């Protein structure tokens, strides 16, 4: 029964029923349908008097989310609808409709959103003759203070994905994840049923509280959220399923806040390993900017005092917002219409980008004299060409331009980077400070290569600006005392 | 049988309570100040337009939540900046 | 009509047919002095680098022999791998590459993997109704290969059989009433995680493996892998990922899908150089 | 067959195997050695637009051999169950290429079978078009079927469809 | 080998011959493959360069009519394969534009920039010569008219884009946006091509 | 979740919160549990719902529960001069609910 | 006049497009201050690419694309310019590389001052990231 | 192009509709353009004699065009009579004759779809039979008629075929199917004997 509808207090009913001919194969667990039937009756032989055991005769199946499997993994799109998607697929603004038909009662967190989209979108599976298979899906962390809608972000996205299953941090097994071996209580044999992110297979699992992963339930998921694939051997049984699967993990930096002062390691309990799969990390802050805090309060209040009700669906009438349906039937015709490669500029402009990225965190770990907790490697690289691969896909276009590079280049900056760019020797800076403060005089300036010439990395001067002591005005040629 | 509605009320009021408690939960404070306190103040109005059966609610069931809101958490910060705090949010609990 | 199509080829056996022209360019092409190394590069083209790594695959894939000795004394001729490394360092892809080339290879994963459903589970037969053993992961794999992903996540419980198929090639069960000694001959290749994220090149190799030294010490090799930031090698790596990306299937369209069917089975059964 | 048919541009580039005949010298300029000539007795695959005219002028150069599409497999596979197979799979210009093939070579009972195998599948295809959906207020079948036909029988179904979707809208106006 | 680059264009050719084929979507030309273009000339430059290369050798050194003819063929039947390719392509750009200039000569005379500048070119001189022989002698029938035949005279029709006032054959129509005109079929057929009334 | 032990198979219980869902749930000495048990409850205070992965039984049941709790100073005194933070052994999520 | 010109454009890709409301709708926009240099750097590029290939056909290679190559030769059309740490180098849309200006031997019929957009070409080095330039125009 | 791909060569059918609208059908004018012994404008018209149209009485059956009847039958001022083969009689004996065949087709009017639309969507209250009942017997004749049209298709020669009887719309639904796959046939019979 539909969780909405049960009693208050009260576990949901099973009740079995029976399809027949044309009607079997039609709809997949998880699935949500409406059944027009027959209320039947039949005396199972397995503890009352005259008991009779009820059930339903199938006449009618009305689901949203098509057949078996996507579709029957082919194309059930009428013409009408097919036309339209393409019609969709032309609109130049395309990019910022979906951004803004993503959560829209959440305010803000339009990289987020961004994001979203190319995880919903996904870039394209590719298989190489030689055997190993490259994969399409993209895994986004979102760590971040609490009450900053990041359950609310999960739960749009659970709602929005033709598949997708949403899960709790603490309420979460390794064997109720992927698979669980189970004896038949009639055969006496062992079977295996599959897990809450096998259920998702082709779609997204929303993992809310992903801080509270058991050890050895996290780990469980290293091979398939990487290999696509889950290798069970257990009581007798050996297999290999397929579990090709977006993960949208919603974290939280331990002491509740970041707590920026402590080292980003510190702040983070999540291994490097684990890290190094994620091809999206978000880090969400509260800035306290009263301004900010003034529209998001104002787009509180009118959510809360039925505003949001008629705004949501004037804006969804004006064409800039698109309701749950259409859009996931547009991420189900694109996912199944496009699978873009990258052309050579595109290859030479990323690789560009990567070198540029590790030469970054190289320098930064140097500076540090300490491994970023934050891992970029090759997977990154893959990630990044995913990524444009999901862009172009949900333009439709055959091949990737540069355009999605650039697009994806400034997402990872704006999360990867982000991430990997938190900071938590003093004696030189203190030095460099006061001789600063004492020969650089309060309402003058100077050159930078005259800080050059007197002296390193000089994030001393960086501090000073935050501290407002100092401003770098003529394109960092020019530090002037700003006066402090 | 009571569903209380929140159609009259100053949106202005409320939006600089909840940027004040911001700005003061960060400056000099370790009380979080979410969104989720933000609803809070919502909430309690609400409970207070069902306590009086009230199908709406009035201006009172607002003021009162804010002050209660306001007065819990001055309550949860030091005595050292408690009196500052004070004097700072006297100018919301007008009337009482 | 049985037919045992194998090896993951869909349509041969895993006995493939050797045609006499076959035979005879094996034997030209052994008479190359670096036929080694140009089986070891060609074993994963796509995975850039690695070649003493590849190099072993190759032995392992087809090792040395197995000396049966007198008064119960036998060497093992399977050759053991464990290759610890850092996190996407292709460690994963080299053994599915090796389960999509190998002969007789099983897959597993430390997390994914029970003793019992390892070695043996004892269950009960269904057309006669009563207790049998059936084959783990490994015993299936005799005269094969095992490929065990996440090998630092494996309970430490069910580790000691393992330990035991590596160490002498048997296994034994004693419950149930059933006092059997099976034979698992298989080669096992191992990839491993630093104790750490990372490994620490600052510690010894016994501190950033969580294994015990008499578990490694079976193994004939134990490969270290570090993803150290190059620019040059970073730079060769990114340009031949992105070749690899950028691969398009014959049969196949620029931002088509890559849809599979399999559905090769048009007739079931049978029906120097310098490269 | 006309000069400016898509299709026909299409099917002439398709490599096809073929041994050489001569010792031919200074060849070989994408065939992985560009100065490096090409040997007697050299099995490479070569577009058949390039093919054809290399199959006829000389002993011709080139000797064609039978290509996978045409082994005697792919042959009984057709005369087994034209229905159920996914032509397409095969090749996406399968009968133009059967086509040139049969006119290069005269080989009638290729041109016997694929004229068979053409005719029971017109059939299917011509029942799956004038199969029109109508709505109470796209089915399993048709489109499982669909994916097996290459461009011309995805063509003729097309202009098929497209007639009886204009009589059926005519007629019910 | 060669015609790698002519196969890429036709299929991409062929690509755009499916996006125009499905329904009566009226896009625009897809962006002219001047890159494709240059490429494969460059690839023919070559080619020539090379025939010349080889009959100049032929002449001043001592080769057999066999590798001297043989090379030389090949190398001609690939420029015969990549000049056809080029001229399918070209082909199938010059019959679409045709479609637009023949549909929209009533229509609209329209983003060029997809366009390389002989193509802009033959479209500018095509739709005057569509218009010299719509006025040369069949100047009593419109040649560009409405292909569908006139089963009804008088049709209602409703405007879409207020246009003000705009003087008819014999009185005048008032296009007053949201407002229902009835009237003859024949006189109204350009501005409902042109966008303007809508009900049938 | 449990194993039934008259049918053989796995079954889902609904906890305390489950028998609050639409009432209300009072904790006393919130301060002394076990934190792995305090936090299994942040679904359930916030999104008012818990989902439950494990042993093959996949749901999101629903609690929309009133959550009241009691907690003691550190020490057993509330020291006023400090923060609140300083006084309690708690974090900032469970304190924002 | 200059406020009486046609706004010329060029698209990157292949365009050179045309763009043509108060006392205050005179003011340039920042996006403008972004691509004032812009455009006269995808000008340059295409006088470059439509002149030099043509005339003389080693290419131009985008400075970002200069990071992992070791010591190979490269040509770069790039606008010289001093940095802030106040030693040569050339800016691009692709990045900047500091110059080894050095064993340098420029054309002698040309000014040379920061700001002009120059043809260098020399040796890269990763080791100390420096293109030591030999040939510029 | 100047001719659309979809008009290539099959007829649209409106231009089926349009060619069948010039058919000759006896209709009873209500209007009496009889200009007697004892002004007006005549049709003289070039498609078609003026004749008949200049001396129609009313209520006296005459023949005319088909289009321009149905012209008149927009107002009241004209009355289509159903030719004879629109009776149930005539659609019950054509039924029977082609359960009777199950290799010939029926002896209808090359037209008779075409116009059973036309007179039903147009002239609805023309007929003295049943119209819910002369729809579905036409319908009838329909699905038999495509019944035997797929039975004959399953012997699709090479050289040629003969469609005796068959309908005009039948067969403008059925010509881009049909002349396609002949040519094929035919194209494979000609590269087979090409010695
Ligand atoms: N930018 C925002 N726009 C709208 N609502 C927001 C925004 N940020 C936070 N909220 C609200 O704040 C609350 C956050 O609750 P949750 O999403 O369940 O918790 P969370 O933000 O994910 O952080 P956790 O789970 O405690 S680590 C919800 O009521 C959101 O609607
Ligand atoms: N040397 C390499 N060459 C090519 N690809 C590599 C290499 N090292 C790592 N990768 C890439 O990293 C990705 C993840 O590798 P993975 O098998 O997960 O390594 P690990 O098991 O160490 O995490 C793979 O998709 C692979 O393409
Ligand atoms: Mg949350
Ligand atoms: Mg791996």
């Amino acid at each position: 029964e539909i969780p909405e509808l049960v009693p208050v207090g009260e576990m949901p009913r099973n009740l079995t029923m029976t399809c027949d001919r044309y009607l079997t194969n039609k709809v997949i667990p998880g699935t949500r349908v409406t059944i027009v039937g027959i209320y039947s009756i039949y005396n199972s032989k397995n503890s009352g008097v005259a008991i009779r055991t009820p059930y339903i005769k199938i006449l009618g199946i009305q689901s949203d989310v098509e057949t078996s499997s996507i579709w029957n993994s082919v194309t059930m799109f009428t013409e009408e609808e097919e036309e339209e998607f393409l019609q969709l697929s032309r609109n130049p603004k395309l990019y910022e409709i979906l951004t803004n038909s993503i959560a829209p009662s959440i305010f803000g967190n339009e990289d987020i959103k961004k994001a979203i989209v190319c995880l919903l979108m996904g870039g394209s599976k590719k298989i190489l003759p030689d055997g190993m298979r490259l994969r399409g899906d993209i895994n986004v962390l979102l760590l971040g203070d609490p009450g900053t809608a990041k359950s609310q972000l999960l739960k749009f996205v659970e709602k929005v994905s033709p598949i997708a299953v949403y899960t709790s941090g603490k309420g979460s097994s390794a064997a109720g994840l992927t698979a669980s071996v189970q004896r038949d209580p009639m055969t006496r044999e062992f079977y295996l049923e599959g897990g809450a992110m096998v259920l998702a297979d082709g779609g997204v699992v929303c993992i809310d509280e992903f801080d509270k992963m058991r050890d050895e339930d996290r780990v469980a998921i290293h091979e398939a959220m990487e290999q696509q694939t889950i290798s069970i051997a257990k009581a007798g049984i050996t297999t290999v399923l397929n579990s090709r699967t977006s993960v949208l993990a919603a974290a939280n930096p331990i002491y509740g806040r970041y707590d920026d002062l402590k080292s980003p390691g510190d702040n983070i309990d999540f291994q490097t390993t684990i890290l190094s799969r994620f091809d999206m990390i978000f880090i969400v802050k509260d800035d306290h900017n009263e301004e900010r805090d003034i529209s998001i309060a104002n787009h509180v209040i009118n959510i809360h005092t039925g505003n949001a009700n008629a705004m949501q669906n004037q804006q969804e009438e004006n064409g800039s917002e698109i309701s749950i349906e259409k859009m996931k039937r547009y991420i189900t015709y694109c996912r199944l219409k496009c699978a873009p490669r990258l052309s050579p500029q595109a290859a030479e402009k990323l690789s560009s980008n990567f070198v540029t990225i590790r030469k970054q965190l190289l320098i930064n770990e140097l500076e540090s004299t300490e491994r970023s907790s934050i891992p970029i490697t090759i997977r990154q690289l893959e990630a990044i060409i995913r990524i444009t691969e999901s862009l172009a896909k949900l333009e439709l276009s055959p091949i990737a331009q540069e355009r999605h590079v650039d697009e994806a280049i400034r997402l990872f900056q704006a999360s990867t980077m982000d991430a990997a760019s938190q900071d938590p020797s003093l004696s030189e800076i203190r030095r460099f400070e006061q001789e600063l403060k004492r020969r650089l005089p309060i309402g003058w300036s100077t050159s930078y290569q005259t800080l050059r010439r007197e002296f390193a990395l000089d994030k001393a001067l960086y501090a000073l600006e935050k501290h407002e002591t100092i401003q770098l005005r003529h394109q960092g040629q020019n530090i002037y005392r700003s006066g402090v | 049988k009571i569903y209380p509605k929140l159609h009259q009320m100053d949106m202005d009021k409320v939006s600089r309570v909840y940027a004040d408690l911001r700005r003061e939960s960060i400056s000099t404070g370790s009380f979080p100040i979410t969104v989720r306190h933000l609803e809070s103040i919502l909430r309690i109005a609400e409970s207070f337009a069902k306590m009086r059966l009230s199908e709406f609610v009035s201006s009172y069931d607002l003021d009162r939540a804010i002050k209660v809101v306001v007065d819990s958490f001055v309550d949860a910060q030091k005595v050292s900046v408690r009196r500052q705090l004070r004097r700072s949010f006297a100018i919301y609990t007008l009337g009482h | 009509t049985v037919y045992p199509l194998h090896a993951r080829s869909t349509g041969v056996a895993a006995r493939q047919m050797l045609t006499d022209f076959d035979i005879r360019n094996i034997n030209k092409l052994s008479k190359k002095k670096d036929i080694f190394d140009i089986l070891s590069q060609s074993l994963a083209p796509s995975i850039y680098g690695h070649d003493h790594i590849k190099k072993a695959i190759l032995l392992m894939l087809m090792g040395g022999v197995e000396k049966n000795l007198e008064n119960g004394s036998h060497l093992r001729g399977d050759i053991n791998i464990l290759m610890v490394g850092d996190p996407s360092t292709a460690k994963s892809q080299l053994l599915r590459f090796v389960l999509n080339t190998a002969s007789l290879a099983i897959a597993t994963t430390g997390r994914g993997s029970s003793g019992v459903g390892l070695t043996a589970a004892v269950t009960t037969d269904r057309e006669t109704g009563e207790r049998r053993l059936e084959a783990g992961a490994m015993v299936l794999a005799d005269r094969g290969v095992v490929c065990i992903d996440e090998f630092d996540k494996m309970t430490d419980v069910d580790r000691v059989a393992i330990h035991e198929v590596m160490e002498q090639q048997t296994v034994t069960i004693a419950k149930a009433g059933i006092h059997t000694t099976l034979n698992a001959r298989c080669s096992v290749i191992a990839a491993a995680n630093p104790v750490f994220g990372q490994y620490d090149v600052n510690r010894d190799p016994h501190q950033n493996i969580a294994l015990p030294d008499s578990l490694l010490s079976r193994f004939d090799l134990l490969f270290v892998v570090t993803d150290d930031i190059n620019e040059i090698r970073d730079r060769s790596i990114s340009e031949h990922v992105l070749r690899t990306h950028r691969y398009l299937p014959p049969g196949y369209l620029e931002g088509e899908p890559v849809r599979e069917r399999l559905n090769l089975s048009l007739a079931v059964g049978e029906d120097t150089e310098i490269p | 067959m006309g000069y400016y048919d898509i299709d026909d541009v299409l099917a002439d580039g398709t490599e096809f195997p073929c041994k050489f005949q001569y010792d031919i010298p200074g060849l070989g300029y994408l065939e992985n050695n560009p100065g490096r000539p090409i040997t007697k007795n050299t099995k490479l695959s070569l577009p058949l637009w390039l093919a054809r005219i290399l199959a006829i002028v000389g002993v011709p150069f080139v000797e064609l051999l039978p290509p996978d599409m045409f082994s005697t497999k792919v042959m009984n596979a057709i005369k087994t169950d034209p229905v159920a197979l996914d032509l397409h799979s095969i090749n996406s210009h399968f009968f133009s290429l059967a086509i040139k093939w049969i006119m290069l070579f005269s080989e009638k009972e290729l041109a016997n079978v694929v004229s068979e195998l053409l005719l029971q599948r017109a059939q299917e295809l011509n029942h799956h078009a004038s199969s029109l959906s109508i709505d109470l207020n796209t089915n399993i079948a048709t489109s499982t079927f669909l994916l097996k036909l290459e461009e011309m029988e995805k063509e003729i179904y097309k202009k098929s469809h497209e007639s009886y979707k204009d009589t059926k809208r005519w007629m019910f106006k | 080998m060669y015609g790698d680059l002519g196969n890429k264009l036709v299929l991409e050719a062929k690509r755009t011959k499916q996006l125009y084929a499905r329904s009566n979507q009226d896009v625009n030309l897809p962006m002219y493959h001047e890159d494709i273009i240059r490429n494969i000339l460059k690839e023919v430059s070559n080619l020539r360069k090379n025939t010349e290369y080889l009959k100049e050798q032929q002449q001043l050194g001592m080769l057999d009519d066999k590798v001297a003819k043989c090379q030389y063929f090949v190398t001609l039947l690939c420029m015969e394969r990549n000049k056809r390719c080029l001229l399918a392509y070209q082909r199938l750009r010059t019959d679409i534009l045709d479609s637009m200039a023949w549909n929209n000569n009533g229509l609209d005379l329209m983003d060029t920039n997809n366009l390389s500048h002989q193509e802009q070119e033959y479209l500018k001189e095509y739709c005057d010569l569509i218009t010299d022989l719509k006025s040369g002698d069949l100047v009593d029938i419109d040649l560009s008219g409405s292909l569908v035949p006139p089963s009804d005279v008088f049709i209602d029709v409703r405007v879409l884009k207020d246009a003000g006032e705009i003087q008819t054959e014999y009185g005048v129509f008032n296009l007053i946006k949201d407002s229902q005109f009835f009237v003859r079929q024949s006189d109204v057929e350009r501005l409902i091509q042109q966008g303007y009334l809508q009900k049938i | 979740v449990r194993k039934d032990p008259i049918t053989k198979e796995w079954t889902l219980e609904g906890g305390a919160l489950v028998l609050a869902d639409k009432g209300v749930c009072l904790i006393d000495e919130f301060d002394k549990m076990n934190d792995q048990d305090r936090t299994s409850i942040h679904e359930a205070m916030e999104q008012q719902s818990i989902s439950i992965s494990k042993a093959g039984i996949v749901t999101t049941l629903q609690a929309r529960c009133s959550i009241i709790a009691a907690a003691n100073p550190n020490g057993g005194r509330y020291n006023s001069t400090l923060p609140l933070a300083q006084n309690v052994s708690l974090t900032e999520p469970i304190l924002s609910r | 006049n200059a406020s009486q010109q046609q706004r010329f454009s060029y698209n990157p890709h292949k365009m050179q497009f045309i763009f043509v409301g108060g006392i205050a709708g005179f003011l340039p926009d920042i996006e403008d201050k972004v691509q004032m240099f812009l455009t006269r750097y995808y000008l340059t590029n295409d006088r470059v690419m439509r002149n030099e290939n043509f005339q003389n056909s080693m290419s131009i290679t985008p400075i970002k694309n200069l990071l992992g190559r070791d010591a190979q030769n490269f040509l770069l059309l790039g606008l010289l310019n001093k940095n802030f740490k106040g030693n040569w180098s050339l800016e691009d849309p692709s990045g900047s590389v500091e110059i080894d200006i050095s064993q340098t031997i420029p054309t002698q019929g040309h000014y040379y001052v920061p700001g002009c957009m120059v043809l260098v070409e020399g040796i890269y080095y990763s080791v100390g990231n420096k293109f030591h330039v030999t040939s510029m125009t | 192009m100047s001719l659309p791909a979809h008009l290539q060569q099959t007829f649209s059918p409106e231009e089926i509709q349009f060619i069948v609208e010039n058919e000759p059908i006896k209709i009873f004018p209500r209007i009496t353009t009889r200009q007697k012994i004892r002004n007006h404008t005549r049709w003289q018209l070039i498609t078609t004699d003026d004749k008949a149209l200049n001396n129609m009485v009313a209520m006296r059956s005459t023949e005319v065009v088909l289009w321009i009847a149905l012209l008149l039958k927009q107002q009241s001022k004209c009355s289509i009579v159903a030719p004879q083969w629109l009776t149930t009689k005539e659609l019950d004996r054509k039924i029977q004759y082609e359960k009777t065949h199950p290799d010939r087709f029926s002896e209808l009017p090359w037209n008779w779809l075409v116009l059973a639309r036309i007179l039903f969507n147009k002239a609805k209250d023309d007929f003295h039979d049943p119209i819910h009942e002369l729809r579905g017997k036409i319908q009838d004749l329909r699905e038999i008629r495509q019944i035997k049209v797929l039975k004959g298709l399953k012997y699709l020669n090479e050289s040629h075929l003969q469609l005796d009887n068959l309908s005009l719309l039948e067969i403008n639904e059925l010509r881009p199917f049909i002349t396609e796959i002949m040519d094929k046939l035919r194209e494979i019979h000609t590269a087979s004997l090409t010695a």
